[PDB]
RNA sequence: UAUUAUAUUUAUUCAUAUAAUUAAUAGGAUAAUAUUUGUAGUUUUUGAUACCAUGAUAAGGAUUAUAAAUUGAAAGUGUUAAUAUCAUAAUCAAAAUUUAUUAUUUAUAUUAAAUAUGUAUGUGUAGAUAAAAUAAGAAAUUA
């Protein structure tokens, strides 16, 4: 006949309330206070798990450190190297950028002594290998121990 | 701002040369903060929920 | 004055058709009359174009006056007279204002733009700092650094 | 100017009084606070178009770090960032599969429970019932492609396929 | 339409169209229904 | 909930999400009733304390109330705890005065 | 007084994809919640005017009174001994303020009629339905599927906007009633059709600060400059407070009643109280600290 | 697209000359690798602070059987100029061996080494369009 | 006659079995009776849909390093493996080991449930990784390989259903799961301790005596398996002189009806019942009375009742206590029970 | 597999729960991979507890660590594949083809409403919005707005 | 904890399946079909 | 290093020819433009500079 | 939608042709780093030629007299130092602080192109010859 | 102010009026928009083949 | 005829896809008891595929208008619902330009964060071409 209540009669109100239970933490009672030591670390199952960033894992935190170091031997990671630790074995390992020190360039850093220059018109014009004659006397540095 | 004592500061600078004459770089890669990085850009701004924007949490 | 480079050539039609967004530019009127004020000259040129061009913006947002139906047709060329002479005062006024500049930066000793001509100190225009190691017009090499235009005393 | 951060104790002064610095350290300590030493002190910018209200954007809040040098590589940078656990990337991830019900329960128990047997797709029975039709009218255009084939090479012990005609 | 077909839960066409209900019909609720209420089924848990 | 993820395989993770985004737990304390005796006959907080708390927090405080938002825990009692614990932290630091 | 004065704020938020759904949906929350909160405020008020009906000195419990004299100095520069009487007026002024305010309450619930109900104002009506400014996704998006043509893509934008407005219900109860409460929570099913409910919760607590455990020491001899709040140092360098005190001293061979407690820096007798089953101090025994 | 060069081209649309955000691209087509940069070399596309640990083409994470090549992600270091072994990088075609070691790859990755679009293009692949094309923008003579 | 992909399968069930049961037939899928899963592939064969079946961490793939072909044909260009030997030369191996991959199990929840960190995701309920035995994760063999095909593979036969369930996974899903698969009461009706375990309850219970109650909580947050019901009592009794009655109960509840009802011991209550005691709570009592004289489902099911002259002494505290405290209405309750 | 009873009609709508699990896993090496990060990068001194050769042992140790994490998820977010669950067409985030809320293409998203599949309500196409947010200051203002209410508001304690 | 799970697709299909074998499923959602739609007073004024 | 004094294939590359013309399409030739200015006629050259 | 042409086979051998292609190209790339990096760094240690402009105050002044007196009895050791390189110049300019901001609010200096000649060129074909083998970014002579 | 000055004082309102200061001009940019390059007015270049 | 104006302005150097197995349900504490702790019948079919495998939503201005009004349309542009019977091609990083259907930053200061384009100085310069009367400011030859 074309009728809708405006407003759930109470009848059907209960029925929805009733249908369902509810939840225990829905009531919040408290008489003893919060637990300062123990609620936080209670038992690992049903344990506060910190959400958002790092800075609210300490616990897990030091347990990561602790487990790593437990597992991780400085045998494993003694070769993993630096970028520069690697590229100090480059014929320029060094140039300052043209920003600052770019008038702290010296020619001495130009490895000359691998490269070779025609003086009609003063440029370098072919490179002599050092891949053969190149000897160092710490392939990786003296804190490396095999 | 309060800082480290021991430690040789400068203060916010007057003079508007030492900016220009300064090595500080301009933002060239992309641009993060680090919450906002969860939504990845301005025109795909993701959001968990229908939250107003004007939500007064409590 | 900064702006050194290269700049573009537009005819005074189209300078002035920029109506009151440049052309009839409220501020560019007030500072180019503030030249003539201070060089102690009568502002009856640029006072003129002000004032056709307050006219033409106080008339702008309404439709024009109503057309008959002439074989004859004598509106048509008379309104033309009338915009031309209008026309004619904006391009004589053009050319006082940019005369009076490349007068008064020959005066400040004040260099111009590049290849704007300055009769007060080189017959030619000033070309220096180019992105070009020719002459833009004269296809003549630039001297390193900027060539120099006025006394050395400041 | 280059002037040197200094703080004098609150022993030295003849007033004592609790130094900034001192109460800094104290903040730092009670709410975990970083404090990032190579902070230099040139750098007190505010996000004028977030902190200055002449703008359209006026937040009040600086709404980012007005700094070029920045990027998720850093450790400053991934301290105070929020991680994917219980965001929108996982509530996208358990609920956008293609097919909405098998979010809600798997297909052979909804019909093992309300109808008896576990229904195909729509896909599949417009297959088979394309197979019943088109294998009712003619027959050999078919192919014989299985998951396992022992079966079919080797039937059981009867089962001699009909010849048909 | 379609094999990965409707779903009649998200869809406002079959939300509600004239064998649904439609926005601007009072949307209110249209029978409580008590199902937990009139037999519970016993507790009864696969794992022991 | 109550639309959609209310019953099904869903409903469970669906909840978790939910009540962990809304985790926070806000905490506004006034610091006029700070301003009380400490049961040692004591003012508990007198003006200089008052300036030392203000002074320690930086932004938690405004309007003459202090507010902590107690973000870490996904559960509501945790945050609860966790906040009180935080509270009464900030507090017996500016106790000094 | 009246309006501004709360105990626990609902502010129930019912999202809704449309916003007439959530305008009368508003309406009739706000009717079942204010018959709601009437009764429950009728309850509290006939209970509170029982409670204010016959207060003297001869209607009080010693629990109240040893919490109103729990102290150990007050403000006459001597503790205080509140009797049945001092602590009367005390209650009596609270019972009179609280009913003021939910008197205050019933009034505007019973002030909006269905001639000229303002749900929209909360000087006239308990509870007030707040607007709240919708959620609104404006997309842009293309509609083409030319594979060819970027332009023919661009020019084929759509705007379209996924709404989802809200109302909050805002019940400034000044008193926290857990009958009221579970009788909201159960909104959350008799809620209308493509509407559901986010209720904020701001009720009053108490949080006790408290001596042995969080204390207000001087500073320490060693400074902790800022070394000690480095990066990873949150985690590594600090623990997480309180720090445990040990609560268990150890008794001295020579000691006394009085060399313990100017040991552990306690009063004698606060000593004698923390550890009231010993009369004279043995050795190698363990005594309680009082935190005091 | 229209001359599906991989099984993608099959299934991804061109959209035209499509403008991107800036750094958003489901195809990183390193087109810019061999860039000399020369008071940059330790900076374009390099790592960022020079004191960072190496990427992960350059350990062993498990006990793996072996590799077919390696990425040009990991970097050139002394292992890779006096081992003197196979280092191989998934360049186009099919693969591109570092066996002509020198000393100045070390220190970058191999990216900066390996041509990612060639001078030479074979008319192999191209089409009796593209070589015409190719023609047209300068690239084969004809 | 037939292109078909599989060769032979394996029975599930064996012919001390089928031989019987063969003579009833199976109610099988009306649209396709016969169901060639992933159960009945061979070792050899499901091996292959095992290594497979992952993007580049499956060794299925050539260059994704446990692969097992030597040679590659990359568009009539041919491909071989540079092995680990020749590898080393210039990609030094780290390689901690099977134990790299098994996070913690304090790191559970920071890691979202998980142990594991394979590529493929380990679930720890049974149903799910389940290939003919249920799936046990066995958190020391953890490999690559993955011979146990235990894994919540990608793209492999009959995917489809285990990833519908791994998504419709629930909310505590790993560690529920996890708890319970293992860690169950034994048949001699004994509570789980357990080897591994006692050491560390030795830190706790020594602790907590000595008093250093952060100490032993910050110790107990590392119990991962159940304690004996000692360690409850040492970590309660240590809160006895500071009162910390909310520390107290927490340390209670967390074995009272989460760890087998451990915490449901007489001298347990006690501690807590000292620690309302000199917190001085009427209601604390009675919640630790109330404890006490518990209810059918512990008293019975559980089996985790408290010996009489337990009863009695925590009752006598109770009194004690109380009828000090003048609560004359609730100590003759007690002594009502009495 | 071998188009042998296909259920569905798209074969690449495996794909999609090929990403779900790829978010699952994110999730799931996520905070492991962002503290080894931190501690790896880490160049001022960590804590009064640990420094100096102790932090280059450990740094180097936790790297070695992050590097055998095998199966960890080091792709960008940004990075993985982004397609809709309906039709598998992808979709570029940050472009017009890509619904973020629905997770869904301007392909399949524009039949869902052209047909009656999703509840919009049509805008006008050239203007801002209803949003006066969106209206104010673009996009980047309502991101902005988003990131102040889902992180700025709470006095964080 | 329970209601965390309590909603699980297969305990709303054991509750189903316990109606099923006790032989009601005439308040249930899925298992009950009502076939017969009832139809309105038709208006004798508004015959057209 | 040694670099060899002969180069195998990629020196042997087809030259790609520098763009002719400046300008749009790089077509746009070395020719006068109607940008030219006048230094001859009048103190403010025509067309004038801005 | 036309179903798109898979691109056809590869070849013979190109793929070793790329490989020797490759091969000789980052061997070439050897040279013209080296020789880069040498062109870079001696434009970096060359003293430039003056980065501000003589167009404007206060470096319109005689070279006698007013800013220039101060450039030649304070400065004129440091500009030669550090090579008239113009961000050095400039910084040194800033702190000579008896000049105040005008060393960038008066002074003009030389565009980043015309800054970087070396010292006492006179031609305007110095910028547009520079060598274009050497990929300094435009950083050498 | 027109508006201010009609609400002081009325019989303003007439001249204000009549001067057409209370007068609205319904004017705004073109909307923003991809299809156009500046997103207010230019559609992309358009080439046939 | 009237119910009413285009001859002006700003424009043109344009490119990006990859390394095969999609077939199903299986509940765990504060619940009056299932080891169901760990639920084991293999192998009778074949389409959305690398391959024919219908349908269904764009771009495009040229005469319904002035006032309280918007200068964007249906003719369908790749992914979609009945034709079968060649082959697994599908993002988890690092990627190979031939594809008409594209607005590049222009001479005081030039590489710091997932890496981020080293080429083309040249009289604003052939031919043909682009856009727009909308908060900007335009004015006269209807079929």
């Amino acid at each position: 006949l074309g009728y809708m209540h405006r407003y759930t009669p109470w009848e059907w109100i209960a029925v929805q309330e009733a249908d369902q239970p509810l939840i225990a933490e829905q009531i919040r009672q408290d008489n003893i206070g919060t637990s300062y030591f123990f609620s936080l670390n209670r038992y690992w199952r049903y344990k506060a798990r910190p959400h958002g960033y790092i800075r609210h894992f300490d616990n897990e935190v030091r347990d990561l450190f602790q487990f790593v170091d437990g597992v991780t031997p400085w045998k494993q990671a003694q070769k993993i190297r630096t970028y520069w630790e690697v590229r100090a074995h480059h014929p320029m390992p060094q140039f300052n950028r043209p920003e600052v020190a770019m008038h702290r360039n010296t020619v001495g850093l130009l490895p000359a002594h691998m490269w070779e220059t025609d003086k009609k018109t003063g440029k370098v014009k072919a490179v002599k290998d050092s891949v053969r004659d190149y000897q160092t006397k710490t392939p990786l540095p003296k804190w490396v121990q095999l | 701002m309060q800082q480290v004592p021991g430690k040789i500061d400068q203060t916010p600078f007057e003079e508007d040369q030492t900016w220009l004459l300064n090595p500080i770089p301009v933002q060239q890669l992309e641009q993060h903060h680090p919450e906002k990085d969860l939504q990845d850009l301005p025109f795909v701004n993701h959001e968990q929920f229908p939250r107003s924007l004007e939500w007064t949490a409590p | 004055n900064t702006f050194l480079t290269k700049s573009v050539a537009t005819p005074p039609i189209s300078v002035i058709r920029t109506g009151p967004k440049w052309w009839a530019d409220p501020e560019r009127m007030v500072r180019q009359k503030l030249m003539y004020f201070t060089l102690g000259v009568d502002q009856l040129p640029l006072r003129r174009t002000a004032v056709i061009q307050k006219d033409l913006h106080r008339f702008h947002m309404c439709k024009p006056p109503p057309r008959i139906g002439d074989t004859t047709g004598y509106k048509r060329s008379r309104a033309a007279q009338l915009t031309t002479w209008y026309r004619r005062i904006q391009y004589q006024e053009y050319h006082l204002q940019h005369l009076f500049t490349r007068h008064v930066w020959g005066l400040v000793r004040a260099y111009p733009g590049n290849t704007t001509k300055i009769q007060g100190k080189a017959d030619d225009g000033y070309v220096g700092y180019d992105s070009v190691p020719y002459h833009r017009y004269n296809r003549t090499p630039l001297p390193f650094p900027a060539r120099e235009i006025y006394g050395r005393r400041e | 100017g280059v002037h040197r951060v200094g703080y004098t104790h609150p022993s030295t002064l003849p007033v004592p009084c609790a130094q900034r610095w001192d109460l800094r350290l104290a903040r730092a300590r009670i709410f975990q606070e970083y404090i990032e030493e190579k902070a230099p002190g040139a750098w007190q910018l505010e996000d004028e178009r977030s902190m200055s209200p002449e703008f359209k954007t006026f937040t009040g809040y600086p709404m980012r770090e007005m700094r070029p040098g920045y990027g998720q590589n850093l450790p400053d940078f991934i301290m105070k960032k929020r991680l994917p656990n219980n965001t929108h990337y996982e509530l996208f991830a358990r609920r956008d599969i293609p097919n909405e019900d098998n979010a809600m329960y798997g297909k052979y128990l909804y019909d093992m429970t309300v109808h008896g047997t576990s229904l195909p797709s729509t896909y599949r029975m417009h297959k088979d019932i394309n197979k019943a039709q088109r294998n009712d009218r003619k027959l050999s255009g078919n192919r014989f492609r299985v998951l396992c084939s022992s079966g079919a090479k080797k039937p059981p012990s009867g089962w001699e396929p009909i010849p048909d005609a | 339409v379609g094999y990965t077909p409707v779903n009649p839960d998200t869809s406002p066409m079959l939300a509600y169209s004239q064998y649904h209900w439609h926005y601007n019909l009072p949307q209110g609720m249209e029978r409580p229904h008590g199902v937990n209420r009139t037999m519970t089924a016993p507790y009864q848990s696969a794992h022991s | 909930n109550n639309l959609e993820y209310k019953r099904y395989d869903w409903q469970g993770w669906y909840q978790r999400m939910v009540d962990v985004h809304n985790r926070n737990i806000s905490l506004r304390c006034r610091v006029s009733d700070l301003k009380r005796l400490d049961p040692n006959g004591v003012p508990f907080v007198d003006m200089q304390t008052e300036r030392r708390l203000r002074i320690l927090a930086e932004g938690r405080v405004g309007m003459g109330v202090l507010m902590l938002d107690s973000d870490k825990y996904e559960d509501q009692k945790d945050n609860m705890t966790f906040g009180s614990i935080k509270l009464s932290e900030l507090l017996s630091d500016a106790r000094k005065a | 007084d009246g309006i501004h004065g709360s105990e626990v704020t609902y502010k129930i938020v019912l999202e809704g994809f449309w916003d007439h759904h959530v305008m009368k949906l508003a309406e009739d929350v706000c009717m079942f919640l204010r018959d709601v909160g009437r009764q429950v405020t009728e309850e509290k008020l006939v209970a509170v005017r029982r409670v204010m009906e016959g207060l003297t000195g001869g209607a009080f419990d010693p629990e109240l009174i040893d919490f109103f004299n729990a102290a150990r100095a007050g403000p006459f520069g001597r503790p205080d001994e509140y009797d049945a009487e001092e602590v009367a007026n005390f209650v009596r002024a609270d019972l009179k303020r609280l009913e003021e305010q939910c008197l205050n309450v019933i009034n505007r619930c019973n002030v909006p009629v269905p001639g000229a109900t303002n749900i929209y104002d909360p000087q006239v009506s308990w509870p007030y339905v707040e607007k709240l400014e919708p959620w609104v996704r404006m997309a842009e998006f293309w509609t083409s599927s030319s594979d060819t043509s970027f332009t023919e893509l661009e020019m084929s934008t759509a705007h379209y906007e996924f709404r989802k407005y809200f109302r909050v219900i805002i019940c400034k109860l000044p008193f926290q009633s857990t009958e009221f409460e579970k009788r909201m929570y159960d909104i959350r099913h008799w809620l209308h059709r493509q509407t559901t409910c986010e209720f904020h919760t701001i009720y009053r607590k108490n949080v006790i600060h408290d001596g042995s455990v969080f204390p207000t020491e001087h500073d320490p001899a060693t400074p902790t400059t800022h070394d000690h709040h480095r990066m990873f140092s949150f985690a590594l360098d600090w623990q997480s407070a309180p720090v445990n005190r040990l609560s268990v001293a150890r008794v001295l061979e020579g000691d006394d009643w009085e060399r313990v407690a100017q040991r552990l820096g306690c009063s004698v007798d606060d000593l004698k109280e923390a550890n009231p089953a010993i009369e004279e101090l043995e050795a190698g025994a363990v005594l309680n600290v009082p935190g005091g | 697209l229209k001359m599906a060069k991989s099984a993608f081209g099959f299934y991804l649309a061109r959209r035209g000359q499509r403008k991107f955000p800036f750094l958003r691209r489901p195809h990183i087509k390193n087109t810019h690798a061999m860039n000399l940069s020369a008071p940059y070399f330790w900076s374009f596309m390099t790592a960022k602070s020079q004191t960072y640990f190496l990427p992960e083409e350059n350990y062993i994470t498990g006990d793996w059987t072996g590799k077919f090549f390696v990425s040009k992600l990991q970097v050139y270091t002394l292992q890779h100029a006096t081992s003197g072994s196979t280092v191989r990088v998934k360049s186009f075609p099919s693969v591109f061996e570092l066996s002509s070691p020198s000393r100045w790859n070390i220190g970058k990755e191999l990216n900066t080494l390996t041509k990612p679009r060639m001078d030479l293009i074979d008319e192999q692949m191209l089409t009796k369009k593209q070589r015409l094309d190719y023609v047209k923008a300068g690239l084969l003579p004809k | 006659s037939v292109t078909g992909v599989f060769s032979k399968g394996r029975g599930i069930g064996h012919a001390a079995v089928t031989s019987i049961l063969r003579y009833i037939p199976r109610a099988r899928v009306p649209w396709q009776p016969s169901r060639f899963g992933r159960e009945n592939l061979s070792a050899s064969d499901l091996a292959v849909l095992w290594s497979r079946g992952r993007y580049r961490d499956g060794p299925g793939n050539y260059n994704s390093g446990y692969h097992t072909e030597k040679t590659h044909v990359l568009e009539d260009n041919t491909v071989t493996m540079i092995p680990k030997h020749e590898l080393e030369k210039y990609m030094p191996d780290i390689s901690i080991g099977p134990k790299a991959l098994v996070t913690p199990v304090s790191l559970m929840s920071a890691r979202n449930g998980h142990r594991v960190t394979h590529d493929l995701l380990h679930s720890y309920d049974p149903h799910i990784g389940r290939l003919d035995k249920p799936a046990v994760v066995d958190h020391d063999n953890i490999t690559v390989e993955d011979p146990n095909r235990v894994g919540l593979n990608a793209a492999t036969l009959d995917c489809r259903g285990r990833i519908y369930r791994w998504l419709r996974r629930g909310p505590f899903f790993q560690e529920d799961h996890y708890f319970r698969r293992s860690l169950r009461l034994n048949r001699d009706g004994t509570v789980p301790t357990a080897a591994h375990e006692a050491p560390l309850m030795r830190k706790i219970v020594r602790l907590a005596q000595r008093g250093h109650l952060k100490a032993a909580c910050e110790e107990y947050r590392r119990v991962t398996t159940v304690p004996p019901v000692e360690v409850y009592r040492a970590l309660t009794a240590c809160c006895i002189p500071g009162g910390l009655i909310a520390d107290a109960v927490a340390i209670f509840e967390d074995g009272n009806s989460k760890l087998f009802y451990v915490a449901r011991d007489g001298e347990v209550l006690h501690n807590v019942m000292r620690c309302a005691i000199k917190a001085k709570n009427r209601v604390r009592v009675m919640w630790v009375y109330n404890v006490m004289r518990g209810r059918y489902y512990e008293n019975v099911i559980v089996r985790a009742e408290i010996d009489p002259i337990w009863r009695y002494r925590i009752a006598l505290l109770a009194l004690e206590y109380f009828l000090d405290h003048n609560c004359a209405e609730e100590a003759g309750t007690v002594y009502s029970y009495l | 597999m071998r188009h042998i009873g296909q259920d569905v009609p798209k074969r690449h709508t495996h794909f999609v729960l090929e990403s779900r699990l790829m978010y699952e896993k994110s999730f799931r090496d996520s905070w492991l991979h962002s503290v080894c990060r931190a501690v790896s990068q880490i160049d001022e001194p960590l804590s009064k507890t640990i420094s100096g050769t102790r932090q280059k042992m450990l740094q180097r140790k936790v790297t070695c660590f992050q590097y055998n994490q095998y199966g960890l998820f080091k792709v960008p977010y940004y990075r993985l594949a982004n397609v809709d669950r309906y039709h598998a067409v992808q979709g570029v985030p940050g472009t017009r083809e890509w619904v973020p809320y629905a997770n869904v293409s301007y392909w399949t998203m524009n039949k869902m409403v052209r047909s009656g599949n999703l509840l919009v309500h049509r805008v006008h196409y050239t203007g801002w919005g209803t949003d006066p947010h969106l209206k104010k200051g673009g996009w980047e203002h309502r991101w902005n707005k988003v990131m102040q209410r889902n992180a700025l508001q709470y006095s964080r304690i | 904890s329970r209601y965390y799970e309590w909603g699980r697709a297969v305990k709303q299909f054991n509750f189903i399946e316990f109606r099923r074998r006790n032989g009601w499923m005439y308040d249930l959602h899925l298992m009950k079909n009502t076939t017969k739609q009832v139809g309105p007073l038709r208006d004798f004024n508004q015959p057209d | 290093t040694a670099t060899p004094e002969r180069f195998s294939i990629l020196g042997t590359t087809h030259p790609k020819p520098k763009r002719t013309g400046f300008g749009r399409n790089n077509k746009m030739r070395s020719k006068p433009s109607d940008n030219v200015a006048w230094y001859d006629k009048g103190p403010v050259e025509w067309l004038p500079r801005p | 939608w036309a179903k798109p042409k898979k691109r056809p086979k590869v070849g013979q051998g190109f793929h070793e042709k790329a490989q020797k292609w490759r091969d000789e190209f980052l061997l070439d790339r050897h040279r013209i780093l080296a020789d880069s990096l040498r062109a870079y760094v001696e434009f970096s240690a060359s003293k430039r030629t003056e980065p501000w402009d003589t167009r404007f105050r206060p470096f319109d002044r005689v070279e006698k007299d007013g800013v220039y007196v101060l450039m030649r009895h304070l400065m004129e050791d440091k500009f030669q130092l550090c090579n008239y390189h113009h961000r050095p110049v400039k910084r040194l300019f800033c702190n000579v602080g008896l000049l105040g901001p005008q060393v960038t609010t008066k002074a003009r200096w030389k565009p980043y192109r015309y800054a970087t000649n070396p010292a006492n060129t006179s031609k305007a074909e110095r910028i547009f010859q520079k060598d274009k083998t050497l990929y300094t970014h435009g950083h050498n002579d | 102010i027109a508006n201010a000055l009609v609400k002081l004082l009325p019989l303003t309102r007439i001249p204000l009026k009549k001067s057409g200061l209370l007068s609205v001009d319904r004017r705004r940019e073109r909307g923003q928009f991809p299809g156009y390059l500046d997103g207010k007015k230019v559609k992309r270049k358009f080439a046939k083949r």
